């Protein structure tokens, strides 16, 4: 856990950002389906012009 | 004698020709359209110039 983002003992929404574990291992994965994602939908919107 | 066979069946040739060089042009577009989108490279369409040619 890196920082706590809430104040102790105060209203939280639906949906507020409470603690932020470390993602220096969950973004490392993410920028490979991206790169993988870069790729095929290079690919899909060529071959969608080209199928015309 | 010779020369009326020639006129009489040498049209049947000069049409298919004619398609098969209609049908290598139509490739070759083809094979342009694909290189400027971009999927394959410049030696694909070199390849279907040399055929055209």
């Amino acid at each position: 856990i890196l920082k706590r983002l809430f104040k102790e003992g105060s209203d939280v929404k639906a949906g507020q950002q409470l603690y932020q574990i470390d993602p220096a291992t969950y973004e490392a994965d993410y920028q490979s389906a991206q790169a993988n994602l870069a790729s095929t939908q290079e690919q899909a919107q060529r071959y969608k012009l080209l199928v015309a | 004698a010779d020369g009326l066979a020639a006129r009489g069946t040498f049209t049947e040739q000069l049409q298919a020709q004619r398609d098969l060089v209609k049908a290598s042009d139509e490739y070759y577009q083809l094979a342009d359209k694909r290189y400027r989108t971009g999927v394959d490279n410049y030696l694909t369409l070199l390849d279907a110039q040399r055929s055209l040619f």
